[PDB]
């Protein structure tokens, strides 16, 4: 959004000091018990092990193919909260300017709390009027005593929580098949050998299943002096 | 009828001047012992700890709200299923008997009435014009007065004496030409 | 905390809490002069200590212009509501908001130490020069507080001016009314801070500018330079409110927003242009005296729209609404008041009348009407319409109507005979006067001390 | 400031400056005035007289004085 | 110049021949000083305070919509006395156009 | 979702601050002063520190607000030398038929503005590194040679002139004009003696602030040397 | 902003109600006195209560 | 916390120790104490007196008390 500041390199990836050494432990953890920085990983080494063999990827459904790279299969409901947090952000730093609203159709007002404050300017042209300040409480039409324009709280709300990315992703994604730390090793033997890693996060992984400081060269990549 | 008798019970006169008794008959200033209102005085009024010496803006007692997940409690609406469609009922507001006192009722009525305008664009538009130029003939009825007057001071006159004034701490000196 | 305290609310609570103590300082000042002025002969003030009593109107005037209703009105109601009305959460710089209160009541401490250490005397609040320079070191505490007092001053203009880049909504009248004034005092004062230095420099530095063969009346150019547009920087804040209140009260919208938003930056560009008129005795020369007098009188036309304007807003509201309250009287009060002041503004606007009415306690009424009884109104006004948000009690005025009308006439009754012994005539700046003028001066003292009384019945 | 109101004259004495102002005379008298430029701390004892009198008696006395 | 909505002479038309207009007070009521409990502690006073907020009331009409509170600047639109922070969640000034999207829409 | 800005809501810089101005006019010995000044420098910097931690906020507008500040302080600035050029000029019809000995248009404005425009060149090819993300170790060097001459330059001219500020409102004006723009030349050292490459490059506002006051202060003497000199 | 100051929290419940020991509930002081005299005049004035709406605001002599 | 919700919450609620409501009238009453003490310091300074007698630098009739 026009409001944001500039992306940081940890909006593209993550440095693979930030790994969790219990790699064990963390292919084994459902989705409601991974926190960020977990389920990054989670999400990166499933992944990449999956699109890493290619002799298997023609045969993987999309459902299966986007469970493995940690992808949210979209239907209506999740649908309508993502787009109802986006539209929050976008309203943060953004003008509000749509349709007229009526009964049928009132003003969307969404908000986190129960009420937000809210400005009816009318309508377009000689139907504008000057600013009418009110509150937007939940549980009520709203009515402006000026030109009827019907205006409506939307609350994002779920089960005690406001609605994120990070919520609309647990309540909705259902953890499949538990990962397989054979597949790890196999990928890895696959594009590390011989003193040659084409996969990075693959070889720290299979290093930390390990106990940390098995593989060559690993012992002097953890051996920091500061 | 007098609303006040309504609810004078719920004023009962006071008996401390400032409605506290002297220090000494109770301290006023110590926190309370009370569980859960360390960061209460005994009187009620926040603790100069809470608020001062342990500010938690200036790093004492940290304790981050926001959870693993980013989140924070939140309290939902009051949904009522009904007519195949889910409501919502808003919260409405006590009586405001309960919270200023007087009894509601008797109240005399004010009709909804849209906003008090002003019509007849034409006509509003020509009244503008006057309010900007009425005062804008007067000033240009005084600018040539004004040129006239000023131009009357500033005239060359053949004088025919002169006399210097000096003005000094505390009095005025006069020179004057002095007859032949 | 309480000093420590960045929020915008409080600090603009703080301004107002200062002007209101500072403010009881004035006051005492102003009946100190109305008491001496009662009669001729020594009432209060020996003969023999005459330079107190220029003092005393000295800093009447330095301590009601810079540290009360300055601060009351650009500093304490614009911290409050401005962010507010913006819809903004807080004002853009926290923490200068913070040093700027500091700031002034610094500043207000070493003027009133001044008086009790330093030999008093005084040269007038407009500082003129030989005999600024010629005084003893109380005169350069003054010129201390002056500049201490322009840092906060540019700061917060500075913090104001913000605004335009984090406004969410729309730039009310008030805001523009702010904003404006944050301009004046951006253009104005960097020159007064330059004569002050001169005025410094001749003081502690043994320069020669003012001095033989160095034009005194250069300080004044440069001096009224900032000093008009000082008085235009008192009265916007005040046409601001005015606006809104009239508008809320009244339930009408505000007629003409954008002829009043153009009215207030027109007044701005004029009174940058039009100084001079305080130099008009001098002899400047005869086009230079044509050019000030005709631009003068021009501020009248874009100041007569707003006061019209004003009227409509009054006119045609619902008679059901109840009219005696404190607020809606008191911006109905600046509207009949403020044309009084304008108007014998205009008349000694004419330089030839000016000749006879300068020095004269005409000028003295004619900026009284304006600020003492305008823009002290003004500030109750809006004070008084924030009295829900802003949560002050223990006091009766939001309906007194005792205090309203009582206020009205004994205000009036000091500064219209002034408007008389102008024509008398009785000089500004003195304390002993001839024994014809008593009566009119006798009239405004009874006046002074009347006003005075009815302070206290608000508590 | 040399002010004297009967002779609508209100002139600035500022160091620097020998302001020229010119006057007539109508009609004989004595017009009072009194400084008008704050000027310390006797501004208000510093009052200005000036008697208007015939040419013939301002002849006779400028003579003598 | 603002001169209120225009209105079409089939929008006047009623759909019954009683049809008058609704009497329905906007007064919200009387009120003074609000008056706290001498019982109530500072937390529970605080609580007392915002539930007396005249700015949270409204009218419902006829039909089940409420008109709020309503005011020409936003100034009248925090808690009274105005609290520490005030817009945590940014006004929306709504404005209104006739431009639309197909997206908005389903057939 | 959060706030759209992180609200500062305490300080107690402003009070020190506040009470160090205090202690310039409440004190005995102008050796306190020298010291106050450096108690005004150390507390200035921290609210310089409080800026640059500000930069966690990842707040879009902070660039923009501090930038318009500068132009505001700048426009300041330039007003406060036109003051200084009214004050010359009101008295301009008593200058040059007084027995006093006026600067030659030789030597002294042809070396300084050759001076001065190095100093700017200096400053643009730091600009130019600054867009291209590069450093050059000398160029602060070579700002610091030309402090040094310009102090040096100065120092001499005013002990080995020959009338003195109150020969005439135009020594005066002459002397207090020079002094101006050397408090200004000065503050310009106070600025640029952190010059470092940050890695955050093109949203920190020093670089910029730095660029458009140098730049102020090299146009400001360009007036002056027409107006006194030349 | 994950982890960024929250547009919105819920008010933490109230510390604990305090009784006296014969269960008296405990009184903080309060600055609304009843001031004593002879005088119950009651005076209303209708209010602006925004734009559309009207309150009708009470004054009691005690 | 709900106690601070509300800024100055403890005036606001009307619990507030009366003592800062002193302090602030004593601010003031101060205040205008820096108009009246130095008024009578200088007035006894170069005359002797703290306040003089209405019309005691005129010429006064026998009778005058
Ligand atoms: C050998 C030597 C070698 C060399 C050595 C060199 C050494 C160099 C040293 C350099 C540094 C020196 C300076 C150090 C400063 C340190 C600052 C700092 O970090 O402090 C943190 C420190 C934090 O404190 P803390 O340790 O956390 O705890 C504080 C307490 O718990 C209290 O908590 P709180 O902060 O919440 O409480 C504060 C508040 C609490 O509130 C109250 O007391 C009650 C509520 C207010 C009552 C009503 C007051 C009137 C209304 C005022 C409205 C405007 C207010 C504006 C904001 C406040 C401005 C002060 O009351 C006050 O303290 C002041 C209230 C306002 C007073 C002024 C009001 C006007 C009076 C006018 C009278 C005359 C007319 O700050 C303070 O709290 C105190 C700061 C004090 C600064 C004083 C400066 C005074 C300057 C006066 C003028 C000077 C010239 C003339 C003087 C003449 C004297 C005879
Ligand atoms: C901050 C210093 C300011 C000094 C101002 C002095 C003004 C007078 C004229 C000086 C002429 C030299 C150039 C000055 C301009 C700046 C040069 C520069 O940018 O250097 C960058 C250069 C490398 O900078 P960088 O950041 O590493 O690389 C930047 C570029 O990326 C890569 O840079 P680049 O490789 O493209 O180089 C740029 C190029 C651009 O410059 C030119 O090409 C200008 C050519 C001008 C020719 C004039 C004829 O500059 C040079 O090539 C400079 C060569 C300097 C070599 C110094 C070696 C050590 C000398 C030690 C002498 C010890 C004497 C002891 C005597 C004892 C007697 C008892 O800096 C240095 O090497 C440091 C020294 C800079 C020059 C200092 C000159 C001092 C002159 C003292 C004369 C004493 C005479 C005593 C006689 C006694 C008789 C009895
Ligand atoms: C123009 C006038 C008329 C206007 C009429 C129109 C008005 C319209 C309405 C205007 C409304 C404006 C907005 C209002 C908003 C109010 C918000 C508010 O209340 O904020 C809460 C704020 C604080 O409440 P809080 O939150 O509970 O604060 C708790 C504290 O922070 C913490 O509590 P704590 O207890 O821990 O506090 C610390 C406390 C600790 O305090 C103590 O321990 C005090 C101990 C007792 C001391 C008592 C004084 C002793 C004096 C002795 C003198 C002896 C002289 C001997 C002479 C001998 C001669 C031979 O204080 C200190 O430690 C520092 C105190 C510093 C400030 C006081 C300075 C006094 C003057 C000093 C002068 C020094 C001169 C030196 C010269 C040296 C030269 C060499 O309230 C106040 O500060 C009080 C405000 C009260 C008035 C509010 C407005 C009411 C409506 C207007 C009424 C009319 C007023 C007229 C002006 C005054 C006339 C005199
Ligand atoms: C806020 C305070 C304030 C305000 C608004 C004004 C406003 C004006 N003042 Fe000012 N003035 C002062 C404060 C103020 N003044 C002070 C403090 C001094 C003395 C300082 C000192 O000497 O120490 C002073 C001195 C002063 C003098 C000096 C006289 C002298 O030194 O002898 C003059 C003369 O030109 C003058 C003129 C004006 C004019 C022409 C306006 C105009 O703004 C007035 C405009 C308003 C109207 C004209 C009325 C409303 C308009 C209409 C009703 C429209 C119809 C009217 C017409 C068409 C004319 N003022
Ligand atoms: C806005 C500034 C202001 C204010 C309010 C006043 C108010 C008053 N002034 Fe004013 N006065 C000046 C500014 C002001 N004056 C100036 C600038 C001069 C010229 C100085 C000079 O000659 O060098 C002057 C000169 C001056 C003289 C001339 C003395 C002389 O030079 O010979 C006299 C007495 O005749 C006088 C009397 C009064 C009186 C009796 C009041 C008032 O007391 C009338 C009664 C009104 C009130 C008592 C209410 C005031 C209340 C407040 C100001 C507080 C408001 C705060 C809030 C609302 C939060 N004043
Ligand atoms: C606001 C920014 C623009 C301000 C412009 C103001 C110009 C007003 C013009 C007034 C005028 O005619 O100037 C005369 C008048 C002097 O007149 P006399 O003393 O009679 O001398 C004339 C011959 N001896 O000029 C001045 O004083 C000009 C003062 C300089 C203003 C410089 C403003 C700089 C702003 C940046
Ligand atoms: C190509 C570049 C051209 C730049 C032109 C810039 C023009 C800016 C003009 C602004 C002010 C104009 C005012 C009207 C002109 C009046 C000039 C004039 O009369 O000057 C003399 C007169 C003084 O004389 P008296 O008071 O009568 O007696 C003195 C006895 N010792 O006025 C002045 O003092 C002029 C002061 C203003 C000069 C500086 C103006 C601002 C400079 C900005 C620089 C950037
Ligand atoms: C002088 C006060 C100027 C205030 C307005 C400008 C402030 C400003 O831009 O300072 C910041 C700016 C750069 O900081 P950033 O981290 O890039 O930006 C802050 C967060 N975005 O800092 C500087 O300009 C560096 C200052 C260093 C020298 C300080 C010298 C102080 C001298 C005081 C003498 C008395
Ligand atoms: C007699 C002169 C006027 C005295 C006066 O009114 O002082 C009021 C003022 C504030 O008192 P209250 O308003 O009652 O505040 C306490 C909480 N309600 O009282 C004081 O400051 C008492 C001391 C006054 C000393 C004056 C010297
Ligand atoms: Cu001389 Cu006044
Ligand atoms: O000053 O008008
Ligand atoms: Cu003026
Ligand atoms: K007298
Ligand atoms: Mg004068
Ligand atoms: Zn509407």
């Amino acid at each position: 959004y026009r409001h944001w500041h500039r992306m940081s390199e940890d909006d593209w990836a993550l440095p693979l000091d930030s790994m969790p050494e219990d790699v064990k432990t963390l292919m084994a953890t459902p989705q409601t018990e991974r926190g960020f920085v977990e389920d990054y990983w989670y999400n990166r080494i499933r992944g990449e092990a999956t699109l890493l063999d290619p002799e298997a990827l023609p045969s993987k459904s999309y459902i299966a193919l986007a469970r493995d790279m940690g992808l949210q299969i979209v239907d209506e409901p999740s649908s309508h909260m993502m787009g109802l947090i986006e539209l929050y952000e976008y309203l943060r730093g953004a003008s509000f300017v749509g349709p007229f609203g009526t009964i049928e159709n009132p003003v969307l007002v969404p908000a986190v709390g129960q009420e937000r404050v809210v400005a009816c300017t009318g309508g377009v042209g000689d139907e504008e009027h000057f600013t009418l300040w009110f509150r937007c409480r939940e549980g009520f039409m709203y009515r402006c005593g000026e030109c009827d324009q019907i205006f409506m709280l939307v609350r994002l709300y779920y089960e005690d929580r406001y609605w994120t990315q990070t919520l609309v992703r647990d309540t909705f994604m259902s953890d499949g098949d538990m990962f397989d730390l054979k597949t790890l090793e196999r990928v890895h033997k696959m594009w590390n050998k011989d003193e040659m890693v084409r996969w990075e996060v693959g070889y720290w992984a299979q290093d930390y299943v390990l106990g940390k400081g098995v593989l060559p060269g690993m012992v002097e990549e953890h051996t920091r002096v500061n | 009828k007098s609303y006040y008798d309504d609810f004078k019970d719920r004023l009962k006169p006071g008996k401390y001047t400032q409605g506290r008794c002297p220090q000494s008959e109770g301290d006023y200033r110590q926190e309370s012992k009370t569980i859960g209102r360390e960061h209460l005085n005994d009187d009620g009024t926040r603790s100069k700890r809470y608020t001062v010496k342990e500010a938690d803006a200036l790093g004492y007692h940290y304790h981050p709200p926001i959870d693993k997940k980013g989140q924070v409690y939140v309290k939902g609406p009051n949904t009522v299923i009904e007519r195949g469609q889910t409501w919502i009922k808003g919260y409405e507001l006590p009586s405001m008997e309960y919270t200023y006192g007087p009894k509601q009722e008797d109240i005399p009525f004010y009709p909804r009435v849209k906003l008090n305008v002003w019509g007849n664009y034409n006509l509003v538009m020509k009244v503008e014009f006057l309010f900007f130029y009425l005062p804008t003939i007067i000033v240009f009825g005084i600018c040539i007065p004004v040129y006239t007057i000023n131009f009357a001071q500033e005239e060359v006159i053949y004088t025919t004496m002169t006399v210097k004034v000096t003005g000094r701490q505390w009095y005025w000196v006069y020179e004057v030409e002095s007859p032949t | 905390f309480y000093i420590l305290v960045n929020n915008n609310k409080r600090i603009g609570i703080y301004y107002i809490k200062l002007s209101i103590i500072i403010g009881i300082l004035g006051i005492v000042l102003s009946y100190i002069i109305r008491v001496e002025l009662y009669n001729s002969g020594n009432r209060i003030i020996k003969y023999d200590n005459v330079n107190y009593y220029n003092m005393v109107i000295t800093l009447h005037g330095l301590l009601m212009i810079f540290y009360i209703i300055m601060p009351g009105l650009y500093g304490g109601i614009p911290l409050y509501i401005l962010p507010i009305l913006s819809v903004i959460t807080d004002i853009v710089l926290p923490r200068i908001n913070n040093i700027s209160i500091i700031i002034v009541l610094i500043s207000y401490i070493v003027v009133i130490n001044s008086i009790v250490i330093e030999y008093n005397i005084g040269t007038g609040w407009t500082l003129y020069p030989p005999l600024s320079i010629i005084g003893t070191v109380i005169v350069n505490m003054i010129l201390y507080g002056l500049i201490i007092i322009g840092i906060s001053s540019i700061i917060s203009a500075i913090n104001f001016m913000n605004i335009l880049i984090v406004i969410d909504g729309i730039i009310y009248v008030y805001i523009w009314s702010i904003i404006i004034t944050s301009v004046l005092l951006i253009i104005s004062l960097p020159i007064l801070n330059g004569i002050l230095l001169m005025i410094l420099s001749d003081i502690y530095f043994n320069s020669i500018y003012f001095i033989l063969n160095g034009d005194v009346v250069l300080y004044q150019h440069l001096f009224w330079y900032f000093g008009h547009p000082e008085v235009y920087i008192l009265i916007l804040p005040a046409f601001g409110i005015i606006s809104i209140i009239l508008s809320v009260l009244n339930n009408k919208i505000i007629f003409g927003m954008k002829s009043m938003i153009l009215a207030i930056i027109m007044i701005s560009i004029l009174g940058s242009i039009v100084w001079a008129h305080h130099i008009y005795t001098v002899g400047l020369e005869l086009d230079t005296k044509i050019y000030f007098n005709n631009l003068t009188l021009i501020i009248s036309i874009p100041t007569g729209n707003k006061i019209y304007n004003w009227i409509i807003l009054y006119i045609g509201s619902y008679n059901i609404l109840y009219n005696g309250y404190q607020s809606l009287i008191f911006s109905i009060m600046f509207i009949i008041i403020f044309i009084i002041g304008g108007i014998t503004g205009i008349i000694i606007s004419i330089d030839i009348i000016d000749i006879g009415l300068h020095d004269t306690y005409y000028i003295v009424s004619h900026f009284h009407y304006i600020l003492s009884i305008g823009a002290v109104i003004s500030l109750l006004a809006g004070i008084l319409l924030l009295k829900d948000i802003i949560g002050y009690y223990n006091v009766i005025i939001k309906i007194n109507k005792y205090f309203g009308l009582l206020l009205f006439i004994n205000i009036n009754i000091i500064f219209t005979p002034q408007f008389i012994i102008g024509f008398n005539v009785m000089p500004r700046r003195i304390l002993e006067y001839s024994d014809n003028i008593i009566v009119w001066n006798l009239i405004s003292s009874i006046g002074s001390i009347s006003t005075i009384l009815i302070l206290l019945s608000i508590f | 400031s040399w002010s004297v109101p009967s002779l609508g004259i209100k002139c600035d004495a500022t160091p620097g400056r020998l302001v020229k102002i010119n006057t007539f005379i109508q009609r004989e008298g004595v017009f009072y005035g009194q400084c008008s430029e704050l000027c310390g701390t006797l501004h208000a004892f510093m009052p200005i007289v000036v008697e208007a009198v015939s040419p013939e008696a301002f002849a006779a006395h400028a003579k003598k004085w | 110049i603002y001169e209120g909505q225009t209105v079409q002479e089939s929008e006047l038309i009623p759909q019954e021949d009683d049809w008058v207009i609704e009497e329905t007070n906007f007064c919200l009521g009387r009120n003074c000083y609000v008056r706290f409990r001498e019982e109530d502690d500072l937390a529970r006073r605080a609580l007392h305070q915002m539930d007396s907020q005249l700015n949270k009331m409204h009218t419902r009409l006829r039909d089940g919509t409420v008109i709020p509170y309503m005011s020409f600047h936003p100034d009248e639109m925090v808690d009274r006395p105005a609290p520490i922070h005030t817009f945590s969640e940014k006004p929306l000034l709504k404005w209104t156009w006739d431009e639309t999207y197909e997206e908005a829409y389903d057939d | 979702f959060e706030l759209n800005i992180n609200i500062i809501n305490y300080n107690y810089l402003g009070i020190i601050i506040t009470v160090i101005i205090s202690i310039y006019i409440y004190n005995n010995s102008n050796i306190i002063s020298v010291y106050n000044s450096n108690l005004l420098l150390i507390n200035i910097n921290i609210w310089m520190k409080y800026n640059i931690l500000d930069m966690l906020n990842l707040n879009v507008l902070d660039y923009k607000i501090l930038l318009w500040i500068v132009v505001i302080i700048i426009s300041n600035e330039i007003l406060l030398f036109v003051s200084f050029y009214w004050i010359y000029y009101h008295n301009y019809i008593n200058y040059y038929h007084v027995n006093i000995l006026i600067l030659n248009s030789y030597n002294i404005v042809y070396n300084n503005i050759i001076l001065l425009t190095l100093l700017s060149t200096i400053v643009n090819i730091k600009f130019y590194n600054y867009i291209l993300s590069y450093y050059k170790y000398i160029l602060s060097y070579l700002i610091y040679y030309n402090n040094y001459m310009f102090n040096n330059k100065i120092i001499l001219e005013y002990k080995n002139n020959s009338n003195y500020t109150n020969d005439s409102v135009y020594m005066t004006s002459y002397f207090y004009i020079i002094l101006l723009h050397y408090i200004h030349i000065y503050d310009s050292i106070i600025l640029i003696v952190v010059y470092n490459y940050v890695n955050y490059k093109n949203i920190n506002n020093y670089y910029i602030n730095i660029n458009i006051y140098y730049h102020l202060i090299e146009v400001l003497y360009i007036v002056i040397s027409i107006l006194l000199y030349l | 902003r994950i982890g960024g100051p929250p547009v919105f929290m819920q008010f933490p419940p109230p510390p604990p109600k305090e009784y006296l020991a014969d269960g008296t509930p405990k009184t903080y002081p309060l600055h609304q006195p009843v001031f004593d005299h002879g005088y119950t005049w009651e005076h209303w004035y209708m209010t602006n209560a925004g734009v559309f709406h009207t309150v009708y605001y009470g004054e009691f002599a005690k | 916390n709900l106690e601070d919700h509300f800024d100055l919450a403890e005036y606001m609620m009307k619990m507030h120790n009366p003592m800062s409501e002193y302090l602030y009238w004593i601010a003031g009453f101060v205040s205008g104490l820096h108009g009246i003490l130095p008024l009578l310091h200088s007035n006894y300074y170069f005359s002797g007196m703290f306040l003089p007698r209405d019309n005691d630098n005129t010429q006064l009739c026998d009778d005058s008390w």
